[PDB]
C-alpha cells in the first residue's frame, strides 16, 4: 500500500510528478503547488468558498464581508457535496491526493518556521488545511461562475423600463433595438468559415 | 482571451502551431501555474490557471489544446410574481407557492459572527429584490448539478489522442466554454461546448423570462446544435472573444458586430501565403499594441478632408491622424504623437452627440466609456470595442442602408456632420488642456500593472507588493505555442513573472519569482521539457515523497 511519488523539477523551477496511482500523482503536485504558492491558495478557496472576512476581519467598510455573503449566495453546498460523494474511487483520489498532498507540506510548516511565508506574518494568521470540498471550489468559484454565470438582464430590463416610461412602448423598445440588439449585424467575425 | 491555430499547409516548415494566450488580468503571483504530470495513464505538460487538478493550456505529446472565455448563453434570469400580501410568496403555474431558506453562517475576525438568510425559488436562488414592484430575480442555470462533470470531462479531455476522443468528452461539458485541437498530424479543430437550453419564441434573450410556469425551459437541446469547426478551408482558426459561429443569436452578457478585435490577427493572415513559425509567433507582437477600433473609423475619415475645403476650420489634426498606423509609441512617455490623443477625444465627444440624448442617466456610464488603455486607472485584463463604441458603428452603416423598421440614432444630422463637430469638440477641448500647438500634444502612455489583489478583491500578497512597467500590451497573462515539427513535438510558454511566489521571513524572494517577467516583457518564451527522456538530463533538483494511504 505504501507508494513513492518522485517529484523533479526544471531549469525554471516548474515540476513534473512521477507516479503509478490517481492518489498518488496529485499527491506531489499538490506538494509542489504548496511549495511555490501557499499564501495564494489559502486565499483563492476562502475567495471561492466564502470564508475571506474569517482572517482578514471587516474591511474598510464591510468589503470583505458584503462580498463574502455575495460568494455564498452564488453555489449551494450541499448540491456539490453530493456530486464528490457520487464519483468513483479513482476519481475521488484526484481530489482527495490534491488536498493531503497540500497537507503534508503544510504539516511541515509547524515542525520548521522557517519555510513560513512572510505574507502570514504580515496579515498574522496561521495557514489552514485544504479538503477536497476546496479544491473543486476554487475551480467552480472561478470557472464557470466568472465566465459561465455572467449575467446582465436585470440591468437591461431596467433600461428598457426607463425607455418606455420617456418614449413610449412604441420608441422606447425600438431605441432599445439599437442599443441592445436581440441578433447581431448579419455580417460579423465567425470562427468557422461562412459558406 | 485569443487564439490562432495554424495549420502546416499554411507554414513554411510545415509544423502545426498554435498559439494561446488567454487574459484573465495581470496578477502577483502568477494567475497560472505551470505542471507536468506523468503516469496513471496522464502524460501531460503545461500550465493552468489557479491551482486545478486539470490543464487548460498544454500538450500531451499527441495533441495539444488551447481555451478562451464562454460565449454562449447558459444562464437566465425568471422574474417572479411575488404576491402583494406576503413576501416569500411567489406565483407559479396555480397557485402560490412558498420559497425555501437555508441560513449562512458567516465568520468575522474580531467581531460576532453574522447570520444571513438566502431565499430559493424552483427556478433557483434569488440576487435581488423588488418589494415596491413586486417581483423577484432568481437565477437559474443550466449548468447547475453538473460542476464536478464538467471538471473531470475537462480532465478526461488530456488523455485523448484524436477528434472523436476529444469530441465525446465536450458532450459532458456543461459550462459554456471554447475548446481548441491540434495533433502531431496536421490537423486542427475548435468546438464550444455547452448544456444550450431550448427556450420558447415568447422569451427575449436580451431581458428576463416570466417566472410564472408560462415561460419556461422546453428542454436542453441537442449536441448537433453545439458548433463545431474541424479543419476549416482557409487552414487557419482565431478567436478572441468573438462570435462562437453564424446562426446563434447574441447573449444577454455579450453582444457583437461587425467591427471586432478579432480582425486584428485575421488582417495578418490576408498579407502573405506562407508564414514561418517565428512569423505566426510575432503575430502577438503586433496585436499588442495596435489599436481595436482603428480600422473601422478610418475610411470614415477619409472622406472627411475632401471634398471639404482646405480652408484650414478645421482639418489641422484631421490629415494628420490619417498618418496613424494605429499604434501606441512610446518616448517618455508620453506618447509619441498626438494622433491617439485626439482620436480618443473625438470618440468621447461622439457618446455626447449622439448617445447622451437617448441612454437614461442610470445605463449613462455603460456608453460613454471610450474603453481605451490608461496609466493610472484600473483597466481590465482585455481591452475592447466599448459598448459606445459598437452602436456608433452599425447605425453608421444604417445612413448607407436606410430601414424604415429600424430607428436611426443620428436622426437628423447625416454622418458628416456630426464627425465634424465632435472634431471641433475635440481639438477645442485639447486647445485649453496642452496649448494651442497641436504637435505638442500628448496623453500618459499606460502602464501594465501587476495587482498584488486578484480579480474578485481578495489580497494574494502583502501590500504594495506589485510588479509594473511601461506599455500597456493586449495579451494573455500566459502565452503558450505548442509547435509539431517532424522531430516532432515544441512546447514553449511564458508567465509572469514566474514560478515561485514564495517569500522568505526575512524578505529575500525565490529565485523563480522574477526570472520568467522580463523574458515576458520582450516576446520571448521558454522551453519546456516535454519528453521522459530530457526532463532526468535538464533537471535541477529532485524529491522523493513517500505515501501511505488506505484502499
Ligand atoms: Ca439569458
Amino acid at each position: 500500500q505504501v507508494q513513492s511519488v518522485e517529484v523533479m523539477r526544471d531549469s525554471y523551477g516548474v515540476p513534473h510528478v512521477f507516479a503509478d496511482s490517481h492518489y498518488g500523482l496529485y499527491y506531489g503536485y499538490g506538494y509542489a503547488v504548496a511549495q511555490d504558492r501557499l499564501f495564494q491558495m489559502d486565499m483563492a478557496r476562502r475567495s471561492f468558498v466564502g470564508t475571506t472576512a474569517a482572517v482578514l476581519g471587516p474591511g474598510e467598510q464591510d468589503a470583505y464581508v458584503k462580498y463574502d455573503m455575495q460568494v455564498r449566495q452564488n453555489f449551494t453546498p450541499a448540491s456539490i457535496q453530493r456530486q464528490i460523494a457520487a464519483l468513483s474511487k479513482d476519481e475521488r483520489d484526484i481530489f482527495r491526493g490534491y488536498a493531503d498532498g497540500y497537507n503534508a507540506y503544510l504539516e511541515q510548516v509547524r515542525r520548521r518556521p522557517e519555510l513560513l511565508p512572510k505574507e502570514y506574518v504580515d496579515f498574522d494568521f496561521q495557514p489552514e488545511p485544504l479538503t477536497d470540498f476546496d479544491v473543486v471550489m476554487i475551480w467552480v468559484g472561478s470557472m464557470a461562475n466568472r465566465f459561465s454565470d455572467t449575467n446582465l438582464e436585470v440591468t437591461a430590463l431596467a433600461m428598457r423600463q426607463s425607455l418606455e416610461k420617456q418614449h413610449g412602448p412604441e420608441r422606447g423598445r425600438a431605441l432599445f433595438d439599437e442599443l441592445l440588439w436581440i441578433n447581431d449585424t448579419t455580417a460579423p467575425t465567425t470562427v468557422p468559415a461562412p459558406a | 482571451s485569443n487564439l490562432w491555430s495554424t495549420r502546416p499547409e499554411r507554414v513554411q516548415e510545415g509544423s502545426t502551431v498554435l498559439i494561446n494566450g488567454p487574459q484573465f488580468g495581470w496578477y502577483n503571483p502568477a494567475y497560472t501555474y505551470g505542471i507536468g504530470l506523468h503516469g496513471a495513464g496522464f502524460d501531460v505538460v503545461g500550465n493552468t490557471p489557479f491551482a486545478y487538478p486539470i490543464v487548460l493550456f498544454g500538450t500531451n505529446s499527441e495533441i495539444a489544446w488551447g481555451a478562451t472565455a464562454g460565449p454562449q448563453d447558459v444562464v437566465d434570469i425568471y422574474q417572479e410574481k411575488l404576491n402583494p400580501s406576503r413576501a416569500d410568496q411567489y406565483w407559479f403555474n396555480n397557485a402560490w407557492r412558498t420559497m425555501e431558506q437555508r441560513k449562512e453562517r458567516i465568520q468575522v475576525r474580531g467581531q460576532a459572527d453574522r447570520e444571513m438568510t438566502i431565499w430559493r425559488t424552483v427556478h433557483g436562488p434569488v440576487m435581488q429584490f423588488d418589494y415596491d414592484q413586486g417581483a423577484a430575480y432568481s437565477k437559474k442555470r443550466s449548468w447547475d448539478g453538473y460542476e464536478v462533470q464538467s471538471l473531470l470531462a475537462w480532465l478526461n479531455v488530456a488523455k485523448a489522442r484524436n477528434w472523436t476522443e476529444f469530441l465525446d468528452q465536450a458532450s459532458k461539458m456543461a459550462i459554456s466554454i471554447n475548446w481548441y485541437y491540434a495533433d502531431k498530424h496536421g490537423n486542427i479543430g475548435y468546438v464550444s461546448p455547452a448544456f444550450l437550453p431550448q427556450r420558447p419564441a415568447d422569451q427575449d434573450i436580451r431581458v428576463p423570462a416570466k417566472g410564472d410556469g408560462s415561460m419556461e425551459w422546453l428542454g436542453i437541446k441537442s449536441f448537433d446544435a453545439i458548433p463545431k469547426a474541424y479543419n476549416p478551408p482557409q487552414g487557419y482558426l482565431v478567436n478572441w472573444n468573438n462570435k462562437p459561429a453564424p446562426d446563434k443569436t447574441n447573449t444577454d452578457t455579450y453582444y457583437w458586430t461587425y467591427g471586432d478585435r478579432m480582425n486584428e490577427l485575421v488582417s495578418q493572415y490576408q498579407q502573405k501565403d506562407l508564414f514561418s513559425v517565428q512569423e505566426i509567433w510575432e503575430f502577438n507582437q503586433k496585436a499588442s499594441y495596435s489599436d481595436v477600433n482603428w480600422r473601422y473609423f478610418r475610411p470614415h475619415l477619409e472622406k472627411l478632408a475632401q471634398q471639404l475645403p482646405a480652408d484650414d476650420s478645421s482639418k489641422a489634426a484631421l490629415t494628420m491622424l490619417l498618418a496613424w498606423d494605429g499604434m501606441e509609441q512610446d518616448q517618455g512617455g508620453q506618447n509619441a504623437g498626438p494622433a491617439r490623443v485626439l482620436f480618443k477625444t473625438w470618440l468621447e465627444e461622439m457618446y455626447k452627440q449622439v448617445l447622451m440624448p437617448v441612454v437614461p442617466e442610470s445605463h449613462r456610464a455603460m456608453y460613454s466609456q471610450t474603453g481605451f488603455a490608461t496609466q493610472q486607472g484600473p483597466n481590465p485584463g482585455s481591452i475592447n470595442l466599448s459598448m459606445g463604441t459598437k452602436v456608433l458603428l452599425r447605425a453608421l452603416v444604417l445612413e448607407a442602408h436606410p430601414d424604415p423598421k429600424r430607428v436611426n440614432v443620428f436622426g437628423e444630422r447625416s454622418s458628416q456632420e456630426i464627425m465634424h463637430t465632435a472634431l471641433q469638440n475635440a481639438q477645442a477641448r485639447l486647445s485649453q488642456e496642452q496649448g494651442a500647438q497641436m504637435a505638442r500634444w500628448t496623453m500618459p502612455t499606460s502602464v501594465h500593472r501587476f495587482s498584488d489583489k486578484n480579480f474578485t478583491g481578495t489580497p494574494q500578497t502583502m501590500p504594495g507588493n506589485t510588479f509594473a512597467f511601461t506599455g500597456y500590451q493586449n495579451r494573455g497573462t500566459e502565452n503558450n505555442r505548442v509547435v509539431f515539427d517532424a522531430k516532432g513535438v515544441e512546447f514553449c510558454d511564458a508567465m509572469p513573472p514566474g514560478q515561485s511566489g514564495f517569500t522568505d521571513r526575512n524578505g529575500v524572494r525565490s529565485p523563480h519569482y522574477e526570472d520568467q517577467l522580463k523574458l515576458y516583457e520582450n516576446f520571448e518564451c521558454k522551453t519546456m521539457d516535454v519528453t521522459h527522456a530530457d526532463i532526468r538530463r535538464n533537471a535541477q533538483s529532485s524529491t522523493m515523497l513517500l505515501i501511505q494511504p488506505q484502499p
